[PDB]
């Protein structure tokens, strides 16, 4: 409904994107974190992490919560086929 | 369609496509072109019922076979550039439904999504369960397990 | 520089055994469509859309000095594999280059320079509506542009 | 290739294998990299 | 415009008073800080067709040592110096035998000129310097560290001390903006002080090729 | 040697590298000799000033002298000087220590 | 933001909304509605229609947004249109409250008294268009604008009690070099103003800066990843590179200018051409 | 604005003037033609690229399957529910998101934007 106000220095495109982006990582960050609060004591996943052998904060997010967004050259998923990703999807989806 | 699907004068082989916007419609018989099998789905249902699935379950004595799936319009084989003007559905029972309405002018249903992966790859047990490099790494080891 | 400011971009084309550059319309009055109205409704189809009569517009002019078929054949043939001795050498090896070599999937015998024409005006004019972003540039690793 | 005969003299200065003088002294302090550490001065950034 | 030329032209006499107190001119406190406004009183203010002329901001300065060692500074008037200039400027600087003077050019000199002023360097000699150089004193800069030109006798105890040929010294070109504004030749050797995080102070010796 | 620090390092960054840690050494001779904090010490103030003095003369990485090379052991030692005698302040030592 | 305006390269096309020729053989008898009252307001006591004036008009319409972004005035794009081109060109111009915005340009007053009539006209729209150079300095594409949380280029002073500061004011990051022009500017500060170009440093500010730079740039590109290298192998780099004067790349060409011995430069490179040549 | 063509020979005219009336006219170098030039602009060029696509996009892609559909939206003529909604493809603008709406029936070919 071109509601979206552009940000200084940014294109339209630009600024879509980034907000997008800011939304999804916050996601991933809040999801990540409550999994690595649920850990219990006894866990051998924080066991590992915690003492620095092997592994991580965010490999433990992602084998619990949610992998996350999926970039190609630093940016989104682009559109292989001519207005979107695959024939599963319609045109011009730019949803998550 | 209804000729390459009836068989008649159009072999399954070859690929039609209309591009609306550019008002172009370009048809390819060329050699060389990749393709994939599909079902068929007319209005939210597929054309492939009950029976098809019966004479292929007593597929043995029956000389009723792929080809004959093929011949009754129920499967259509369809290369890449034909896939941009294809609206396909993962699962039947799933994305046919009356769910959210995302979309109602599904043209074209996947068999299975495991056919996507190769041979190699298809040994991998729960391969969605793993990193894509580990599968990788599997697909090209698994050319050198001993048997 | 004050000649080549007021004018910008030319269409040319890179024949086979042809050694540089040819105008458009040059080759388009070597196939036998002298005036300027044939050429531009083979090239523009819409002669209500001024965006692509202002694009088209300087290939005109660079190619206003050659004005009749013989002089675009014989323009064509002293920038062949090597210049013949004389003209109308250069002008038969022209032709048969221009029949044999130039688009040999539209037509090989004579009758079909017409059909040459149409595709060659389709190039073009897919590579104007390239050049004014009404179309997308076709993708090299696209798997429906491979064989 | 370029560094190769980069070297500390008999003079402590750091010299190419044509003797032209890279560095008067290693590190502008003349200490070797594996025996220094980590410290705070105490003296730079507190009030007067 | 006017405005903003006396303003370029006041930067440009602020910066070479600090280049001629660089280089070891007694130039006075007053003359090295001159308000924009003292200056406008001091030379009327608009330069176009105006009392501010190019030729009206020349500056004399006398070297601490002798003052019959002295720079001229000259100011053409030409967007671009010729030979004709040059020579006008060299009978000028024999009329008074000073020995060295410098020029500010505002575009740019002609190679013929460029040659002229190297062709008089046993005589007479000349430095070219651009409008822009001038704007700004780069050796306020963060980057540049101190530069200090060493006296013979300090070469000589430099050289003896280290037990150094002039070549095995780091070089530095004559083309060099800061060796420019030193104004230094061939064969001579500029001292260089500069902090270090490791040592706290480091000293490096350039020689001028 | 405070206005030089601030002179050598703007921004105010006080993670220096330097060769030996003091204060590690500091607290092994408190470990090795059995020192009690809660006690009045013996160390006299003017002998802290006199060895840090006579040891800053005894770290030479220019061997010289010739004023060049006097100038070129003081650039040269410096930061480590200046350190060492901000960790072995007398008050420093007679506080702390 | 004055500065990010006067900092900033601004061609005539960008705030330019469209152009049109227009074909009027005389003045006051004009083919466009609007343009008669101011035409009659500058014609009936005439600003040089004394020698003939031309039938070709040029016609350049001015978006208001773009024109107001950046504190343009259009009494100031006529004067630096008719400074750039000098005589060669008339400039009509409307009042500021003209809604739709008009700057009516007209070919030289003698020549009325070879490029054709209208193809000189274009070729001097398809010129100003590129070149004219409204606003800012050339090879400065765009400038940005904004309060830096990194402590390495926020202003850090010292108190009156002998405390560190850490202050926030604003700072400008430019796509395109030209360092000298920047540091004449008027309120830019030239202590501190430096570039990421080794060359342009180079070129500039002399050999010294380049050593202290391009150490900045390694211990940057370095540190970025969070890894930490000793300082000592940084600054033998460096003094490698500006050793012997002018900037060394480290490539084939550089090291090999260097005067060492064909032996040590035919194991690096050009092996056979180095033996030739020594 | 645009080309057009000489009456003797199928080939494009280009303007000059009348020095002798001092007036323009359209002329044609292949032969001995002149003609009055009615249109008061031989050149006009939309710097800022000004334009809505609803000249551009066709009435027949109403047909395609892989586009989306509301019925949020009404046409204005028919009201018919059903319409197809798309983006911008122009490039040079101030925006790069705005849909474009095709009324989904094929009788009605009516194309808007909100
Ligand atoms: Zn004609
Ligand atoms: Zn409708």
């Amino acid at each position: 409904n071109n509601e979206l106000e552009p940000t200084p220095g940014n294109t339209l495109r630009q600024t879509f994107e980034n907000q997008v982006n800011r939304i999804l990582n916050d996601a991933r960050d809040k999801t990540g974190s409550s999994a690595q609060k649920s850990l219990s004591e006894y866990n051998n996943f924080k066991s590992m992490v915690v003492s620095g052998a092997k592994g991580s904060k965010i490999n433990i997010s992602q084998v619990i919560a949610v992998v996350g967004q999926q970039n190609v050259e630093g940016k989104r998923i682009p559109f292989g086929f001519k207005h979107r990703t695959l024939p599963h999807f319609i045109k011009d989806d730019y949803g998550p | 369609r209804k000729l390459r699907r009836q068989m008649d004068i159009i072999v399954s082989e070859v690929s039609m496509i209309r591009d609306i916007r550019e008002r172009e419609i370009r048809i390819y018989t060329d050699a060389g072109r990749i393709c994939r099998p599909l079902l068929i789905v007319e209005k939210q249902k597929l054309l492939l019922k009950k029976r098809h699935i019966d004479q292929l379950k007593e597929r043995e004595y029956n000389n009723y076979s792929w080809q004959d799936l093929v011949a009754s319009g129920v499967v259509e084989y369809i290369d890449t550039l034909e896939e941009e003007t294809v609206m396909l559905a993962m699962t039947p029972d799933d994305l046919q439904e009356k769910e959210v309405a995302y979309c109602s002018t599904y043209t074209h249903c996947e068999i299975h999504p495991s056919m996507i992966l190769g041979v190699c790859a298809s040994i991998i047990p729960f391969p969605d369960h793993n990193q894509s490099p580990r599968n990788t790494y599997q697909s090209a080891m698994g050319k050198q397990a001993m048997g | 520089g004050a000649k080549k400011s007021a004018i910008g971009q030319r269409i040319v084309a890179t024949l086979p055994y042809i050694k540089q550059e040819v105008p458009i319309i040059i080759v388009f009055r070597a196939l036998g469509f002298v005036s300027d109205r044939d050429i531009l409704e083979h090239i523009i189809y819409d002669f209500e859309d001024p965006e692509m009569m202002e694009m088209v517009k300087p290939s005109l002019d660079e190619a206003f000095v050659i004005q009749e078929q013989n002089v675009a054949l014989n323009f064509i043939g002293s920038r062949g594999a090597k210049p013949g001795v004389t003209k109308e050498k250069r002008i038969k090896y022209a032709k048969e280059v221009l029949q044999k070599e130039m688009l040999p999937h539209v037509g090989v015998s004579d009758f079909c320079e017409t059909k040459k024409a149409y595709f060659l005006g389709y190039m073009v004019h897919r590579l104007l509506l390239a050049a004014l972003g009404r179309r997308e540039l076709d993708d090299r690793d696209h798997y429906g542009n491979k064989r | 290739k370029s560094m190769e005969s980069v070297m500390v003299k008999y003079d402590a200065t750091v010299r190419n294998s044509i003797n032209q003088v890279v560095q008067l002294r290693y590190g502008e302090d003349g200490l070797a990299g594996e025996s220094v550490e980590f410290q705070n001065l105490a003296t730079l950034k507190p009030s007067n | 415009d006017d405005e903003e030329e006396t303003y370029r032209l006041w930067k440009i006499r602020k910066t070479i008073m600090q280049l001629c107190h660089d280089r070891g001119y007694l130039v006075t406190q007053d003359e090295l800080d001159q308000t924009l406004e003292e200056f406008k009183a001091q030379s009327g203010d608009k330069p176009s067709e105006g009392r501010p002329r190019r030729t009206d901001l020349t500056v004399l300065v006398a070297h601490n040592d002798d003052p019959t060692d002295q720079m001229f500074v000259f100011f053409p008037e030409e967007p671009k110096v010729g030979i004709k200039t040059i020579k006008v400027y060299c009978q000028r600087m024999q009329e008074e035998n000073i020995t060295r003077a410098l020029i500010v050019v505002q575009q740019g000199m002609t190679p013929s000129a460029k040659q002229s002023l190297v062709d008089m360097a046993p005589k007479y000699i000349l430095e070219q310097f651009l409008q822009q150089e001038l704007l700004i004193n780069i050796t306020e800069h963060e980057l540049v560290p101190e530069h200090v030109v060493m006296t013979k006798e300090e070469v000589t105890e430099l050289l003896a001390r280290y037990k150094l040929r002039e070549n095995q010294l780091p070089r530095i070109q004559a083309g060099d903006p800061v060796a420019r504004y030193f104004g230094i030749k061939r064969g001579q050797v500029v001292k260089i002080i500069r902090p270090s995080e490791t040592a706290g102070r480091y000293i490096t010796y350039r020689l001028v090729q | 040697d405070r206005e030089v620090l601030r002179v050598i390092f703007p921004t105010g960054d006080s993670k220096v590298v330097l060769p030996c840690n003091l204060l590690r050494m500091i607290w092994n001779a408190q470990k090795i000799f059995h020192i009690n904090p809660r006690l009045p010490s013996d160390l006299h103030p003017i002998k802290v000033v006199e060895g840090v003095k006579e040891l800053s003369k005894k770290l030479v990485i220019v061997n010289g002298d010739d004023p060049l090379s006097r100038q070129a052991q003081e650039n040269a030692t410096l930061l480590f000087n200046i350190h060492l005698r901000s960790t072995l302040c007398s008050r420093r030592m007679a506080e702390e220590f | 933001k004055d500065i990010l305006c006067r900092l900033e390269h601004t061609t005539l096309r960008k705030v330019t909304a469209n152009t049109a020729i227009y074909y009027d053989p005389n003045p006051q008898s004009t083919v466009v509605a609007e343009d008669q009252e101011w035409v009659n307001v500058y014609y009936e006591m005439p600003d040089f229609d004394v020698a003939r004036i031309s039938p070709w008009l040029l016609r350049v319409e001015l978006d208001r947004k773009h024109m107001t972004d950046r504190k343009l005035t259009m009494e100031q794009i006529a004067e630096k249109i008719n400074a750039g081109f000098g005589d060669d060109l008339n400039c009509i111009f409307n009042d500021d409250n003209a809604e739709k915005l008009v700057l009516r340009i007209r070919i030289m007053n003698s020549d009325e008294n070879k490029m054709d009539d209208d193809v000189f006209l274009r070729c001097i729209e398809s010129n100003m268009l590129t070149d004219m150079t409204l606003q800012g300095i050339e090879q400065i594409s765009k400038v940005y604008m904004h309060l830096p949380q990194t402590d390495n280029k926020k202003k850090i002073i010292i108190t009156e009690d002998g405390e560190f500061k850490a202050l926030q004011e604003w700072i400008l990051e430019t796509d395109g070099v030209s360092l000298m022009r920047v540091l004449s500017e008027k309120d830019v500060d030239p202590v501190r103003t430096t570039s990421n170009d080794i060359v342009e440093i180079f070129t500039v500010l002399g050999i010294e800066a380049v050593r202290k730079a391009l150490e900045r740039e390694l211990y940057h590109v370095i540190s970025f990843d969070g890894s930490y290298v000793n300082y000592r192998h940084l600054a033998l780099l460096c003094d490698t590179m500006t050793c012997r004067g002018h900037l060394m790349a480290i490539t084939r060409h550089g090291v090999n200018r260097q005067d060492t011995g064909p032996l040590m430069k035919c194991s690096f490179e050009e092996t056979v051409d180095v033996l030739m040549e020594a | 604005v645009g080309i057009r063509f000489c009456q003797e020979c199928n080939n494009m005219l280009y303007p000059k003037e009348d020095k002798e009336n001092r007036i323009l006219l359209y002329a044609c170098r292949n032969c001995d033609y002149q003609q009055e030039a009615d249109n008061s602009c031989i050149y006009v060029n939309k710097i800022t690229h000004e334009v809505d696509e609803l000249t551009q996009i066709i009435a027949d892609v109403s047909q395609d399957p892989t586009l989306p559909r509301t019925e949020d939206h009404p046409c204005q003529k028919c009201g018919h529910k059903e319409a197809v909604f798309f983006q911008s493809h122009s490039a040079r603008a101030e925006d790069a998101m705005r849909l474009y709406y095709v009324c989904t029936a094929p009788h009605c070919g009516h194309r808007w934007t909100e």
